[PDB]
RNA sequence: CUUAAAGAGUCAACCCUUUGCUUAUCUUCCCUAUUUAAAUGUUAGCAGCCGCAUAGGCUG
């Protein structure tokens, strides 16, 4: 059992982050095989990924692979990259998004305040100086990937 | 006006008919007090065994072999092909075939694992109210014995003509008390599950086709020959993963088709083809 | 040097080479030979010994008592002339006992009793005590072990078939 | 002689299942030929042809409608709007398990080839989908058409794709011949003038539109001529099978 | 050099009452299952001793 909203120090998390940062800082790859065990109780409801479909037969469709409950790769991804504790008025970590977007709630924590990915990237490229955490945010956006459009 | 192929269901019935072999225990100087060798069941994780009793020292294997004539009259093959093949093989050396069959019987090749490690071996053959005894003959060569030729004369008279004759065979092997005896092996699906030995009313026994493979072992006319193999149309010995008559125009079907379509056959080839027809099987399609 | 003489199994494909080889080594051990001054070596061994069984000694192998102690199997056997060489791959047998055997000693001795004590030692069994190089023979006690032959360098002290220690 | 390397049970999650505006599902042969060519570029091994088969496959969504993927904000000048759900283009995704077979020019030992192939696959995708797991690749070889059948059945089990050509057109052939359309190539509509916005500054660029054929799925076994199921690039900027149109 | 490159579907839920499946019924005629056969995998393992014992070694 681990506290999720605080990145408390742990020697094994750091021992794996060693190899992960070694791959991210350079080249190559590293694959973690992850299992989770949760003691919920006999007959407890589990929560697979919910499908975004125009299906008139169902009011709620759960993601399935040959009938077995599953979770979308992209949802696990959105979970992992939730590391952004550096926006203004920071409370809990949010997912690495160029605009600090949490459309879930109808707010964007990096909209129109000089701290979006594009303002900071234009700064970094045009000679400006970056905080350690602004560097971390921009590089985490690069790790996220994306097709950033607009410009010339 | 020319060619001649073989019928689709050309088949011959087997002509050397051995019964199943029963296994008993006696003493070498007390051959009238016979006792039956029972197959053994005892458990592991369960396999079979077969031993001599702890008060008898000689294994006794009893069986019979019936030789049946008319070896060219096919079982399902038609007329022309089979009859012209019969004509092309009428000058086959039947004396040698009979001698080698009866010798394999008398030398005790049919005993297989049971002859290995024997102090002394004695074969007792009854035929036409005449009794013959053979002692410690050599298996790997066809040695000259006047009794073997005397019995093979009757056998060759049957094979080259009509009728039948029955050799009633007993084998005595001095092996020692409590010795392991070797019946035929039954089916095993996987290595760990149950092993099984062949029996008859619980008494250890050997399959008739095993004795048949033993008696049929006379083929020494295969290329680069050496020991005698069993008569198979392709000379197949699957234990060695080879067929000493495969793909070299020395097979049964090629020689048969040749004999029917004008070509000539050596005495070795004729003996091989007639030994095949005595073996039986389907030679068509 | 030593004194070597080779028995080669020939014309035993009816009955299988390794079965003969085992019968030969058995008959050797059962009465007479391997009096502490003879041992055994297989110069064609690859898997399941092979076609050749050589005997060596420093005090000359009796070439003639062989031919009369192997008289029950002499038809599958070719005994060679006494030839000589200094160097003999020497072998020794490797034992692997089952767990049920281990547990009986651990109950009778090695202090323990009842099932709870079986489960104590019966925790993890051999899992996979596989072995190589078999020769089969049923001992005088009344069982059929599967002898395993591991190459050891010369102990120069043998009991029955293989090497020992001093 | 003729060497192949097989990789069975390639579990792939997140495939871009849209092959064109009117075909959504199994990635087309153009995709697997492009994969083989990517490997050729990245390792140096020459790749003659490729044969692929589906073991499992499922488009996300329901029976008659594909799933939507939730678009995340991505473009400049949208901060005044990143507080609401991003507008959304259709992008059906799928999940599957394939078996691949590449015909390769190899003279060296098999271990080197297998290791280079694995080290490439570990850096690749398939039709955009993340590769989750694959079996250990193994090499086979064929001299006559008898060993080719062994190479074929080595892929078992999987359904491989054969090209049965177009009689009338895509839609009529689907209705009448009960087959399945598939992007087999492209038709060049107009040359693109400026590579300001392209993957290259120099490579020739064209606006294109897909060209299709009519394919069929069959168990690698039941296929007689394995050449009929090996896809490669070729004439007129299409792709096709070594053994041509399928009818044995 | 993969219609390349990118993406969280998410909250919540009483399906409820009632019920006659009824009548009747000819499945009939004919039949060659055949030849032939090595279960191999030599089986492949374990029973007793010394032992602080899942260290190693030894008994026919």
């Amino acid at each position: 059992d681990l506290l999720v909203n605080e990145f408390d120090e742990d020697v094994d998390v750091a021992e794996i982050a060693d190899m992960v940062a070694g791959v991210l800082s350079g080249e190559g790859f590293v694959t973690l095989k992850v299992e989770h065990y949760m003691l919920l109780g006999e007959g407890s409801e589990v929560f697979p990924s919910q499908e975004f479909v125009e299906n008139s037969k169902l009011s709620k469709q759960l993601f399935d692979l040959n009938g077995q409950a599953a979770m979308h790769d992209q949802k696990i991804g959105n979970a992992i990259r939730t590391i952004d504790t550096w926006y203004e008025d920071a409370t809990t970590p949010i997912a690495v998004e160029p605009y600090g977007s949490v459309v879930r709630n109808g707010v964007a924590y990096r909209a129109g305040n000089k701290t979006d990915l594009f303002t900071l990237m234009d700064g970094a490229v045009n000679g400006k100086s970056l905080t350690e955490e602004d560097q971390m945010f921009v590089t985490a956006n690069l790790i996220r990937g994306g097709v950033f459009g607009g410009g010339k | 006006m020319t060619k001649l192929k073989a019928p689709a269901v050309l088949a011959y019935s087997r002509k050397i008919n051995p019964t199943n072999a029963l296994m008993f225990a006696v003493n070498w100087s007390d051959r009238d007090n016979t006792t039956a060798v029972m197959v053994g069941t005892k458990t592991v994780a369960t396999v079979n065994f077969a031993n001599l009793p702890h008060n008898k020292n000689t294994l006794l294997v009893k069986y019979n072999v019936k030789f049946v004539g008319d070896v060219f009259k096919a079982e399902l093959g038609g007329g022309e092909y089979s009859n012209t093949l019969q004509t092309a093989l009428e000058n086959t050396d039947f004396g040698t075939l009979a001698y080698r069959y009866v010798y394999n019987i008398a030398a005790g090749r049919t005993l297989w694992r049971n002859r290995v490690g024997a102090e002394s071996i004695e074969t007792v053959i009854t035929v036409n109210d005449q009794t013959f005894t053979f002692s410690d003959l050599l298996v790997n060569e066809f040695d000259e014995d006047v009794d073997v030729a005397e019995i093979a004369d009757m056998v060759a008279g049957v094979l080259s003509g009509e009728g039948f004759v029955t050799l009633k065979v007993e084998h005595y092997m001095l092996l020692g008390e409590g010795s392991e005896v070797f019946p035929s092996q039954e089916f095993v699906e996987n290595s760990k599950l149950s092993k099984q030995l062949f029996d008859l009313n619980g008494q250890a026994a050997m399959h008739d086709q095993k004795i048949g493979n033993a008696i049929r072992t006379i083929d020494t006319w295969y290329e680069d020959a050496t020991t005698p193999i069993a008569v198979e149309p392709y000379g197949s010995v699957v234990r060695n993963g080879v067929a000493y008559r495969a793909g070299n125009k020395t097979d049964l079907f090629t020689l048969m088709d040749g004999a029917v379509n004008g070509k000539s056959l050596t005495e070795e080839d004729q003996m091989f083809v007639t030994a095949n027809l005595i073996r039986g099987g389907v030679f068509g399609g | 040097m030593y004194n070597t003489i080779s028995i080669t199994v020939v014309d035993a494909d009816d009955v299988g080479v390794n079965f003969v080889v085992s019968k030969v080594l058995s008959t050797l051990h059962n009465k007479g030979i391997f009096n502490g001054e003879v041992g055994v070596t297989f110069p064609r061994m690859d898997k399941n010994v092979g076609d050749i069984i050589t005997l060596f000694s420093k005090t000359g192998v009796d070439r003639k008592v062989l031919t009369s102690t192997l008289n029950t199997l002499t038809d599958f056997i070719h005994i060679g002339k006494p030839k000589e060489a200094d160097k003999v791959k020497t072998y020794r047998k490797v034992d692997t006992k089952s767990k049920g055997k281990l547990i009986r000693r651990c109950i009778k001795r090695k202090g323990v009793s009842a099932e709870t004590a079986e489960s104590l030692y019966g925790n993890y069994k051999g899992e996979k005590c596989k072995l190589p190089y078999i020769v089969v023979n049923s001992k005088s006690t009344g069982q059929r072990f599967s002898m395993f032959l591991e190459e050891c360098e010369n102990s120069e002290k043998f009991n029955s078939y293989g090497l020992c220690i001093v | 002689m003729r060497k192949f390397i097989i990789v069975k049970n390639v579990k792939v999650d997140g495939i871009n299942a849209k092959s064109s505006d009117i075909t959504v599902g199994m990635p087309p042969a153009t995709t697997f030929c492009g994969l083989g060519e990517t490997m050729s570029i990245k390792t140096g091994i020459v790749v003659k042809a490729v044969s692929y088969g589906s073991v499992k496959f499922e488009v996300r969504g329901s029976r008659f409608n594909t799933s939507v993927t939730k678009f995340a904000w991505q473009d400049r000048g949208n901060g005044g709007k990143a507080n609401n759900n991003s507008p959304i283009q259709p992008k059906p995704l799928a999940d599957g398990v394939f078996t691949l077979c590449f015909e390769v020019e190899w003279e060296d030992c098999a271990e080197v080839l297998v290791d280079k192939v694995t080290n490439f696959i570990n850096t690749a995708r398939i039709a955009g989908g993340t590769i989750a797991s694959f079996n250990k690749p193994f090499v086979k070889v064929a001299k006559d058409a008898e060993e080719l059948a062994s190479v074929k059945n080595a892929m078992m089990p999987c359904y491989v794709v054969v090209d049965c050509g177009v009689e009338v057109n895509i839609f009529e052939d689907a209705v009448n011949r009960k087959l399945q359309p598939m992007v087999n190539g492209y038709k060049k509509l107009e040359k693109i003038v400026d590579n300001k916005h392209m993957r290259d500054k120099f490579t020739p660029a064209y606006l294109a539109t897909p060209t299709y054929t009519m394919i069929g799925y069959k168990m690698v076994s039941n296929v007689d001529n394995f050449d009929q199921a090996l896809w490669q690039y070729g004439e007129n900027t299409k792709v096709k099978t070594i053994g041509g149109i399928y009818n044995d």
